[PDB]
């Protein structure tokens, strides 16, 4: 199994279920869940890079199981 | 069988701790005569011996490797392999007289309770009505069952004393 | 006569009584029917 | 290499167990009865 | 006059008697209750103590590698872990005649030395220590990590220094840095230390700071994590026949998951501990991301609280409120740490005799007894100190108003409840044990073990059939072949973890019979009837009916007086201290239980136990009275040997608990006239009464004398276990 | 000292202020019951804190409390 | 004529009373300005042996 | 008790005992002259020793006694 197909598919795809899918949610959510840093972007959704670095990660382990699984052989 | 034991009319420890018991009391035996009192109490008490021994073995109980009986106590075990008499038809048994017990002391003090003088009904008995609740406390479980369906059964949080918490 | 009743219903007398009862039946049971370790 | 002299215990135990305990229960001793002005 | 000590409490100052230096010394760490004392303070008062204490911690750990290095044995333990016994450090006491010096000279030491029974060596040569100048430098380097420590603690109190009252309430902060940082790095960097030290140098390979940049752990080096092909990791593991500590038959392999335990060792593999603190490291570490801080992800955990009340109302308000009320409660927060601490604890316990971890520390059965009964004890007082700061926090942080219908509030509606319930299961538990283990005994007595009631624990045994224990029959789940459970384990782990629980030559899961069925009901019974009393004093803490308003008198006083028929041990203060004799006898019922069944074990009949188990006769003579023969035995007329320290121990812990006997049974006013007495037998004494005291002399306090008597129970208590405990099992073996 | 404290639950059944070993409860005159008059402690300083008073308290809850305070010669009963 | 019936049976609301939530016999009910005029008489005592005590207009109610 | 305790063990050490060919021998073996001088030999040869008949008992005619004993202590 490629690393890199396995890598940037996994990244790109939650990346994007993050943009256009979970954002309105996780915005709603972050709303009514109540010193700091106001991360300003030019993204018309508000996909600061808080959120990028969240989403990517998520990614990146997710792909890591996979590859890690399919390196098992079962 | 069941956890890896052994029915107790098939164990060897069992057999070689019966004859251990009867070894030790005809022992004993031997040193008296043969028409007297001690004699005749040993001879009885080896019977005994050979009667709990039989009617253990007959019962189908589960010996260990020590040679003692076994008790299972797990509904389903006890009604699939035939050990219900052990633990579960005793306490049914436990359950009707220990709820037949607490339904007449209850039912006495419920009905000494709207008398004049509770606490004289208490230290001194009133054998006539506890004799007639004692013999209509057989339908205790229905009886219960009955008050738990009509809410008299218990008392309200109203008229029950608390801590200031 | 009542008085005498009236003590012999008092609650030793009557844990006496009620005890000795109890376990003579006990005990007349195990001698009936020796060793009883199942039903 | 960290290791001790043979002699250490023979001076480190007497010293633990009735130089630094006399000291000390002293200078409480005095501590606790000192009078406040 | 007012002396200066106390210095946080002018009233105990004023005291003219010896009341002001017990009560003094008793409420030193009452932070709370010392004079101008606010939040701020507090909190950088518990900061100071936390740096004080770790360097305590971290000093009397470089103390033990310091005299492993010095006086022990290290260095020819690790050549012979079997046939040599490890020893702890050396004797220098003058009081010792000849006989003692030759009699403590054992284990290949040129003088009197003690033997240890800590198993510190096992753990240091499983992790990596070889010689006594890796001992050394670790000694060195906890010995400066512990002066930082102690040095960051006088720092962090001075001003410029002193953390400000928010930034000790940032629980969103403080919990996430300890998820990902304390709990995930450390486990990485344990992880780390695995792989680079304890793997190369348990297979004959020296890896130290002057050669690990060198060296590489795997032939792969670090290409099959960045490829993703970490199946690469687990190849070629440690054969059947490796040896530990040299190249015979060892693998490649770094992490692992074949389960089980080492051959020869007995131990668990560390390719598989490695295994392990890397997964239980990469779950924490996401774990520690859970929580807002300050970068607008992440939770509240106050929404979460306020956000979990169920619709139907039968948690009445459920979790709202329940974020300040903790927040703002040092007690509250101190109760729930200990109790997870108490029963990590005994988890602790239970895992490590069960799955040992060390190399060669199954052999080591005094190692084994030792261990277990200190953490399952500590475990105990630590479980007592969680339901005791639980009751503290009722009298003192508890606020009705602010938590009004929430299930704290809902706690204290129906606590007649809950004791009550407590109290009929701990009156079944004690009646029908009791009555079972007389029945056993009479039985015993009269000659017919047969007529004995012998319930079989078919549930516990049955979980056991479920785990792949064979030898009762059930055949399902691990047990049968032919389940998926069994078929999707035999590729990964399940071949070793079934071939040493099968074996019934450790203590991967012993047979249990009517013996250990009734033990372990006494067990459920100690740990219910603790748990009666401690609830019991927390619920009624704040006021009950005998006292309405016991909230406004604290959590610890004498009494109410003799009025209202008496009030004798009325306080909190006093439930927990009738529950620590019940946390004691719990313990003491545990350990007795583990002590016997392995001792059976090891000498190789454990139908000594099975048969012995199910009456108390067998339990006094068979494993009391059997096993002390060797320890009373220490000195005698005859002579001695180096089992004569136990048997002082022994009677000195036995002298102890009577000791405290007499503070327990013999009450404050007896004394105080006896001490008046001899006050007047001084003033009235001539070359004598020129000889003043500064003190008044006076009487304990009643909860003086309650915390005496305990003290002494306690420690006489735990000086006697341990004492014939490592006496039977170094005697026996 | 300890803390002797009266409520307004009094009935100034005088019953405190006789059981009082050391002479620090007293009764002033009042209007909240029928007796018109209040048990008082004006001379804490010398109590003990027996709990006497409120032994021979016959109010529910009581009336008179005692809080153990700082210990001192007087509260403490020493002759010596 | 303030207050509950002579000879009545009220139940007791302070929660600091022993009698809390107890049905009790109304005795006497004080015609002054008293904080605790109405005196009710309990068949079982206190901790103190005391069968009587004073309560206040509002801590009764009628049952 | 400790009255009674010193009446067995001086008793049964230099009193009581059988009577041999040319000499006397006690049940003890008149170990009283030499062990009671410490705690442990109180504990041990007076307590240990002496109570081995009182917990096997079992199974013989004193086993009542045993019983008592164990009741005893509770
Ligand atoms: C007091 C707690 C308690 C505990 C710890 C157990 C524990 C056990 N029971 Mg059980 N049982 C209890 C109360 C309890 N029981 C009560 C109060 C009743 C009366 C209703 C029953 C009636 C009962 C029956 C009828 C059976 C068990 C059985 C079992 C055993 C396996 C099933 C199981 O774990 O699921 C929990 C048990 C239940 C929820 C009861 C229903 C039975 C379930 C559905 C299992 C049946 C499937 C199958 C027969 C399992 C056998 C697989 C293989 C060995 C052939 C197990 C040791 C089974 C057994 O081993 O047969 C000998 C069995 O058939 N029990
Ligand atoms: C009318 C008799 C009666 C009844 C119905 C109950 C019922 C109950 N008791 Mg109780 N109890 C009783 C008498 C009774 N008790 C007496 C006399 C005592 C003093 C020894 C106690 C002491 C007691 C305690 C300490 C506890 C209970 C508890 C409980 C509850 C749990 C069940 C249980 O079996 O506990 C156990 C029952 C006992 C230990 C005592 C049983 C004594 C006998 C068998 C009862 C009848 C005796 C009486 C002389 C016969 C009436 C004579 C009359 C016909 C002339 C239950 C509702 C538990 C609880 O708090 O509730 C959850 C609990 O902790 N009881
Ligand atoms: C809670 C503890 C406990 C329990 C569960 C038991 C249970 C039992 N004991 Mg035991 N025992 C105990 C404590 C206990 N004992 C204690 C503390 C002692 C010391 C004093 C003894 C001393 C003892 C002796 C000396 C003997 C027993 C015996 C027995 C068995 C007799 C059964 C019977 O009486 O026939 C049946 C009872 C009835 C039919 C009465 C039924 C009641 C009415 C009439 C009917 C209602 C039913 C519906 C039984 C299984 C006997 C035995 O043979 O052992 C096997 C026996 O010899 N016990
Ligand atoms: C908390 C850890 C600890 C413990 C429990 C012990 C215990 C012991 N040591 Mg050891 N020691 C330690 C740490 C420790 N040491 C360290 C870190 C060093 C390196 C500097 C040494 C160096 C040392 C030597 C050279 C010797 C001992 C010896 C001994 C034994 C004799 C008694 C004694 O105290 O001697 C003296 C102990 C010391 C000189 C160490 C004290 C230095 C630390 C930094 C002070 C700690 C202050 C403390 C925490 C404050 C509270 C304590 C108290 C005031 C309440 C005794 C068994 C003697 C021996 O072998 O007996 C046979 C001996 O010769 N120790
Ligand atoms: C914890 C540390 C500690 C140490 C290091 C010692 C050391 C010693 N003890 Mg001691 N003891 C201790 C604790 C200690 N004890 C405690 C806690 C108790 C109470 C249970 C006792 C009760 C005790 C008794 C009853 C006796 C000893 C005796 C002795 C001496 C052994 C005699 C011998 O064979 O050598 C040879 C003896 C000598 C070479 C003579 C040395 C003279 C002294 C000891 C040194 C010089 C005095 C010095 C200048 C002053 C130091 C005080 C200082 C704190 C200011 C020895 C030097 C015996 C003794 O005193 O000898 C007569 C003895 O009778 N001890
Ligand atoms: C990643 C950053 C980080 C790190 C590493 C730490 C680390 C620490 N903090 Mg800290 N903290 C942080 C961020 C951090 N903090 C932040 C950002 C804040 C402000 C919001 C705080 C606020 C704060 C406060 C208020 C306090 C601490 C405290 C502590 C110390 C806890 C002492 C302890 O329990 O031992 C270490 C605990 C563990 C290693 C966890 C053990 C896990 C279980 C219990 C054991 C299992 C492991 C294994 C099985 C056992 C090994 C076996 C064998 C080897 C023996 C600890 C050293 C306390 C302190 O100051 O002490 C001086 C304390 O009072 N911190
Ligand atoms: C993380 C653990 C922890 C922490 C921080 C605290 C903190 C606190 N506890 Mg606490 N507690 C704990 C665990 C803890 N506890 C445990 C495990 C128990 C069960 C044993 C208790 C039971 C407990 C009670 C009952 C009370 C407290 C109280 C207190 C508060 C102040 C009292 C104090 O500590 O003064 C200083 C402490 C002492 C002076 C200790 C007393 C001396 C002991 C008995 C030493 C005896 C050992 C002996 C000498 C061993 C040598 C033997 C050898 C020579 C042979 C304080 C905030 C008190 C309180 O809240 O005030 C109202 C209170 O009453 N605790
Ligand atoms: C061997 C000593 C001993 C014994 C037997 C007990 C027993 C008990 N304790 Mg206790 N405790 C002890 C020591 C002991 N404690 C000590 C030293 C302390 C520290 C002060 C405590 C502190 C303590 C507290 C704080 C509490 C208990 C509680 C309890 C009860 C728990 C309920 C139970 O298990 O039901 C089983 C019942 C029994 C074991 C009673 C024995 C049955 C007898 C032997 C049967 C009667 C014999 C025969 C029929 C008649 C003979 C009498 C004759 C004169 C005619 C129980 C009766 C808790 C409680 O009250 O529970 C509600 C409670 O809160 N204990
Ligand atoms: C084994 C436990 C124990 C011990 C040691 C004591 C000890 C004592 N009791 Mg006591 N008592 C006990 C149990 C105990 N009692 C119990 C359970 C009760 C409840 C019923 C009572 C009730 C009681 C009463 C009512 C009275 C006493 C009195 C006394 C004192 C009598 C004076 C004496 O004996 O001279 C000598 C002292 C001893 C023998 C105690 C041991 C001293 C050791 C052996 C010396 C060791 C010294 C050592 C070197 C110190 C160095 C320390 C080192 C660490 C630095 C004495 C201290 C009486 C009293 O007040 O005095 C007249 C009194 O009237 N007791
Ligand atoms: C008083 C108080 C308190 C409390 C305390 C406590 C509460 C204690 C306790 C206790 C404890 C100490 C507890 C514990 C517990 C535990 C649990 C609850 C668990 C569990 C379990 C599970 C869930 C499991 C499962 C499983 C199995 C079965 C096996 C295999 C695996 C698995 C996972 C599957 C506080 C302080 C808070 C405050 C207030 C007051
Ligand atoms: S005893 Fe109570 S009610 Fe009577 S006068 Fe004193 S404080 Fe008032
Ligand atoms: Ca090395």
């Amino acid at each position: 199994l490629d690393p890199q197909i396995v890598i940037s598919g996994s990244t790109a795809a939650f990346l994007a279920i993050g943009r256009f899918v979970f954002l309105g949610y996780q915005r709603r959510e972050a709303n009514f869940d109540s010193n700091s840093t106001i991360f300003a972007t030019n993204d018309p959704a508000g996909f600061n890079i808080i959120d990028v670095a969240g989403w990517g990660a998520l990614g990146h382990a997710v792909g890591f199981a996979v590859l890690a699984i399919n390196s098992l052989q079962g | 069988d069941i956890a890896g034991l052994t029915p107790c009319s098939e164990s060897k420890a069992y057999a070689k701790l019966e004859k251990k018991e009867l070894k030790t009391l005809e022992k004993r035996l031997k040193q008296y005569e043969a028409d007297s009192a001690p004699a005749v109490a040993l001879k009885a008490t080896m019977e005994r011996t050979k009667a709990r021994f039989a009617n253990y073995a007959k019962a189908g109980l589960l010996c260990g490797n020590d040679g003692l009986p076994h008790l299972i106590a797990d509904p389903g075990l006890a009604l699939k392999y035939g050990h219900a008499g052990e633990v579960f038809i005793p306490t049914f048994g436990f359950l009707y007289v220990a709820g037949y017990i607490g339904y007449v002391g209850r039912q006495y003090l419920i009905a000494v309770k709207g008398e004049a003088k509770p606490t004289d009904k208490e230290i001194i008995i009133d054998v006539p009505l506890a004799t007639k609740l004692a013999w209509q406390g057989a339908g205790w479980p229905l009886a219960a069952v009955q008050e738990l369906q009509r809410g008299t059964l218990l008392e309200k949080e109203e008229n029950i004393t608390v801590s200031p918490r | 006569m009542k008085d005498f009743t009236t003590y012999l219903s008092t609650a030793p007398v009557i844990a006496t009584i009620w005890f000795t009862f109890t376990a003579g039946l006990l005990i007349e049971i195990n001698r009936y029917f020796p060793d009883p370790l199942v039903f | 290499p960290f290791v001790p002299p043979s002699w250490a215990p023979s001076v480190f135990v007497p010293l633990t167990g009735l130089v630094l305990p006399a000291i000390a229960m002293a200078t409480l001793f005095v501590y606790i009865e000192k009078e406040a002005p | 006059a007012t002396k200066l000590f106390p210095k946080f409490s002018q009233g105990l100052a004023q005291d003219p008697t010896t009341r002001r230096i017990w009560y003094g010394l008793a409420m030193a760490h009452d932070f709370e209750s010392h004079d101008g004392m606010t939040e701020e303070n507090l909190y950088q008062k518990i900061f100071a103590s936390h740096f004080g204490q770790l360097s305590i911690i971290f000093l009397w750990t470089s103390g033990n590698l310091f005299h492993v290095a010095w006086q022990g044995n290290f260095e020819q333990w690790v050549t012979d872990p079997v046939h040599i016994r490890p020893i702890a450090h050396a004797i220098w006491d003058p009081h010792f005649g000849q006989p003692a010096v030759e009699a403590f000279t054992r284990g290949g030491a040129s003088g009197p030395v003690n033997i240890s029974t800590s198993g510190v060596y096992q753990w240091w040569y499983t992790i990596g220590m070889r010689t006594n100048q890796d001992l050394y430098v670790g000694s060195v380097f906890l010995a400066l990590v512990s002066a930082i420590f102690l040095f960051a603690g006088w720092l962090h109190l001075q001003p410029n220094f002193q953390p400000s009252l928010s930034w000790f309430k940032d629980a969103e902060s403080r919990l996430n840095h300890h998820l990902s940082g304390l709990f995930g790095v450390s486990s990485l960097a344990w992880t780390g230390h695995l792989v680079h030290v304890a793997i190369p140098e348990s297979r004959g390979q020296h890896v130290g700071w002057d050669n690990f940049l060198s060296v590489l752990p795997h032939p792969q080096g670090l290409t099959p994590f960045f490829t993703g092909n970490w199946a690469a990791y687990a190849q070629s593991p440690d054969t059947a026949s490796h040896v530990f500590g040299t190249a015979q038959g060892s693998g490649q392999a770094i992490l692992t998951f074949l389960g089980g335990f080492h051959p020869q060792t007995q131990s668990l593999w560390l390719t598989d501990m490695a295994h392990h603190h890397l997964a239980i490291a990469v779950i924490f570490i996401v774990a520690g991301h859970m929580y807002r801080t300050n970068f607008g992800i992440g939770h509240r955990m106050q929404a979460i609280l306020e956000a979990h009340t169920p619709p139907s109302g039968s948690l009445g308000a459920g979790h709202k409120g329940l974020f300040d009320t903790v927040n703002n409660s040092l007690h509250f927060q101190l109760g729930l740490a200990l109790a997870s601490v108490g029963t990590i604890t005994s988890l602790v316990a239970q895992h490590m005799y069960s799955l040992p971890p060390y190399a060669f520390q199954a052999i080591d059965f005094t190692t084994q007894a030792a261990l277990y009964t200190h953490h399952q004890y500590i475990a105990g007082f630590i479980m007592c100190g969680a339901f005791a700061h639980g009751a503290i926090f009722f009298i003192r942080d508890y606020d009705p108003e602010q938590n009004k219908g929430n299930v704290l509030a809902r706690m204290l509606d129906h606590k007649e409840a809950l004791i009550s319930h407590l109290s009929w299961v701990s009156l079944f538990l004690g009646f029908h044990t009791l009555g079972l283990y007389v029945h056993n005994d009479v039985m015993q007595a009269f000659g017919t073990p047969e007529k004995q009631i012998l319930i079989e624990p078919v549930f516990a045994q049955w979980i056991q059939a479920a785990h792949g224990k064979a030898l009762y029959g059930f055949d399902f789940l691990l047990s049968s072949k032919t389940s998926a459970a069994f078929a999707n384990g035999q590729s990964l782990w399940l071949p070793g973890w079934l071939d040493a629980i099968n074996n019934n030559q450790n203590s991967l899961f012993l047979t249990i019979g009517p013996g250990d069925f009734l033990v372990h009901h006494a067990i459920a019974l100690g740990l219910h009837t603790t748990t009666l009393i401690l609830v019991k004093g927390a619920l009624d803490a704040r006021g009950s009916k005998l006292m309405p308003d016991k909230k406004d008198f604290g959590y610890s006083f004498p009494c109410d007086g003799p009025g209202r028929g008496g009030t004798c041990d009325i306080s909190a203060y006093d439930a927990f201290y009738l529950a620590v004799f019940w946390m004691l006898n719990t313990i003491g019922w545990v350990t007795f239980y583990w002590h016997w069944k392995h001792l059976t074990l090891w000498q190789g009949n454990v139908a000594q136990f099975d048969e012995s188990s199910t009456y108390l006769m067998g339990w006094l003579r068979d494993y009391l009275w059997l096993n002390s023969s060797q320890l009373i035995n220490g000195y005698n007329p005859f002579g001695m040997n180096s089992l004569s320290v136990w048997a002082w121990t022994f009677l000195f812990g036995h002298l102890i608990y009577a000791t405290g006997f007499m503070f327990l049974i013999s009450w404050r006013g007896y004394w105080q006239e006896l001490i008046e007495t001899l006050v007047w037998a001084h003033e009235k004494t001539p070359l004598a009464n020129l000889v003043y005291w500064k003190d008044k002399p006076v009487a304990l306090s009643i909860v003086q004398a309650r915390l005496v008597g305990l003290a002494h129970f306690s420690v006489g208590y735990i000086f006697t276990y341990a004492a014939f405990l490592i006496a039977s099992t170094s005697g026996r073996f | 000292a300890h803390i002797v404290k009266i409520y307004d639950t009094c009935i100034g059944c005088t019953q405190c202020v006789r059981a009082c070993p050391l002479d620090v409860l007293e009764m002033v005159p009042w209007d909240g019951c029928k007796a018109s008059q209040m048990a008082s402690a004006p001379r804490t300083e010398d109590c003990v804190g027996c709990k006497r008073c409120e032994t021979a308290c016959p109010t529910d809850f009581l009336s008179v409390r005692v809080y153990l305070g700082s210990e001192s010669t007087r509260s403490m009963g020493l002759s010596y | 004529e303030v207050g509950p019936k002579r000879g009545s049976l009220v139940k007791i609301l302070r929660p600091e009373s022993y009698w809390f939530n107890q049905v009790g016999k109304v005795v006497s009910v004080d015609q002054s300005g008293v904080r605790y005029p109405v005196v009710v008489r309990f068949e079982n005592q206190n901790y103190a042996g005391v069968t009587t005590n004073n309560y206040a207009l509002d801590e009764v109610v009628a049952a | 008790s400790i009255v009674i305790f010193h009446f067995s063990w001086k008793m049964q050490s230099d009193v009581w005992g059988t009577v041999t060919a040319s000499g006397v021998s006690h049940i003890t073996g008149g170990n009283f002259a030499q062990s009671a001088n410490t705690i442990n030999g109180w504990l041990r040869d007076f307590l240990w020793a002496q109570s081995s008949q009182v917990i096997q008992s079992y199974g013989s005619a004193l086993s009542a006694y045993g019983l008592i004993f164990l009741g005893a202590h509770f």
